[PDB]
């Protein structure tokens, strides 16, 4: 593993997609600065080392980055502009093609929580409890469901098409629908009490009912969709809020989580809904991480202390 | 216990990556790959030593340096006869 | 796919295709091909061509095409647009 400077606050850390069939693993990898006043989505490419290809002005903090295609790049800002950031494919520049500015706003500016990446839909959400789900070539959005809740999103996971499962700030995972009648949720699983405030949620790549998420107490709390309203596993992990927790698509017995105390734990179960071996990719010393990408064999992440963590070996 | 961490950290460096004539497609790219996280091991490995020699060199500063006399030196001068 | 024939017959066509005007542009930074490690490394001269075409740097960059092209002459990106 190695670390690179880039004298910005990096939000969010997203891997490139591979083609259809590759055999070789992830080389190029986006990021999103926020907490300054001229944040940039710059897209690098790779002791290791990664230049810089293509750079772009967004403005607003980056929330939210995923990759929708192998060209395509979504990006929730902090003032509810959903612009997705369509990189070239020809001559390798990073331009806008398509933008929802009115994505998340308050009737005041409501900043866009998660947004999941579904070819070819956009589901993402904001802290107005607004549920919106965009597709591609669109200018209004298809479906967008008004919640009614007290509390603010953070994540959005997307199990089944096209039914996807938000996390709000009270410990409360609620399932909706986009082809669904009213504004209410079909499912709700929530924790304990109302005190916890869940911040990332992501599903198997196997298991379409198993899920799991992080709380601001840094226990990863493994639930399902049909067995109850509670977690069927809380084991913990580090003191501060969880960051971002997302699983391998490889294998689905190896996860990986992020905490808001600066330790990179990659949790190796080889079931979640049953002796898990955790290693810290990372140290002490460093500031807190944002995100962490994971594509098979390579390893990006951003920390809060202008530096990228980088290795293409984990297994190796 | 400085000068011996500093030694131990730059007695192990990061090594080159190892090179075979005639490679393949994989080969290529697992070479590139290797050459690529050498580009950032060789530079902590160079930054962590450039610390632990600062490190060293302000104990020794601090040890040979001394306020009040120096290394192994009595600043008072009316003890008993411990000539031993 | 089943073994590199196609990827040198794709490499062929896309050293075609570039070279048609003054600057090699057409598939200028839109190559990529990284696959395994054997069927990686192979793609190269197509990188160092597109490099050497878009950007120069005093004689290294003619010094590169040099390189590559006497590298593709000896039967290797067979023998068509060499």
């Amino acid at each position: 593993i190695y670390a690179k400077f880039v004298s910005q606050k990096i939000s969010k850390t997203r891997w490139r997609p591979l083609p259809p069939g590759s055999l070789q693993t992830a080389e190029t990898f986006a990021t999103g600065s926020w907490d300054n006043e001229e944040n940039y989505i710059s897209l690098w490419s790779i002791e290791g080392d990664h230049q810089l290809l293509c750079d772009i002005r967004h403005h607003g903090d980056v929330m939210d980055l995923q990759f929708f295609d192998q060209e395509r790049i979504v990006a929730a800002s902090s003032t509810g502009c959903v612009t997705v950031f369509l990189h070239h494919p020809n001559n390798q520049t990073l331009s806008v093609n398509q933008q929802w500015t009115t994505a998340h706003y308050h009737t005041s500016s409501a900043p866009c929580t998660g947004v999941v990446c579904n070819n070819p839909e956009i589901v993402t959400v904001g802290e107005d409890g607004r549920i919106n789900l965009f597709r591609a070539d669109h200018k209004e959005a298809v479906r967008t469901i008004d919640n009614a809740d007290s509390s603010t999103l953070h994540a959005v996971t997307f199990l089944r098409t096209p039914e996807i499962l938000t996390v709000n700030s009270i410990g409360q995972l609620k399932i909706w629908d986009f082809r669904q009648q009213g504004n209410e949720p079909s499912q709700i699983l929530s924790l304990t009490g109302d005190r916890v405030p869940l911040h990332c949620v992501d599903r198997h790549p196997n298991q379409q009912h198993v899920v799991a998420t992080g709380g601001q107490d840094g226990m990863l709390s493994i639930w399902d969709v049909r067995q109850g309203t509670m977690p069927v596993s809380l084991l913990k992990a580090h003191e501060a809020e969880m960051w971002e927790v997302h699983f391998h698509p490889s294998n689905p017995e190896h996860l990986f989580t992020c905490s808001e105390d600066g330790s990179l734990w990659h949790w190796d179960a080889s079931s979640w809904l049953s002796r898990i071996e955790i290693t810290s990719l990372l140290p002490s010393r460093s500031l807190s991480v944002n995100t962490l990408d994971v594509l098979g064999p390579c390893l990006v992440c951003g920390t809060d202390a202008e530096a990228i963590y980088v290795t293409r070996h984990l297994f190796s | 216990e400085t000068f011996n961490e500093w030694f131990k950290h730059m007695n192990s460096v990061p090594q080159k990556p190892a090179l075979i004539p005639q490679p393949t497609f994989t080969e290529k790219v697992a070479h590139e790959h290797k050459e690529k996280k050498y580009e950032m091991d060789f530079g902590i490995w160079k930054g962590h030593l450039d610390a632990l020699t600062a490190d060293v060199k302000e104990k020794m500063y601090n040890v040979l340096l001394f306020v009040d006399g120096g290394w192994m030196v009595d600043v008072r001068e009316d003890a008993k006869e411990d000539h031993e | 796919a089943k073994d590199a024939a196609f990827a040198t017959l794709v490499s062929d066509r896309f050293l075609r295709d570039y070279c048609e005007r003054g600057c090699f542009s057409d598939l200028d930074l839109i190559d990529n091909l990284g696959p395994a490690m054997m069927l990686s490394d192979r793609l190269t001269f197509l990188g160092k061509y597109r490099e050497f075409h878009r950007m120069y740097g005093e004689k290294r960059f003619a010094d590169a095409a040099s390189l590559l092209l006497s590298l593709m002459t000896s039967r290797i990106a067979p023998r068509s647009f060499w």
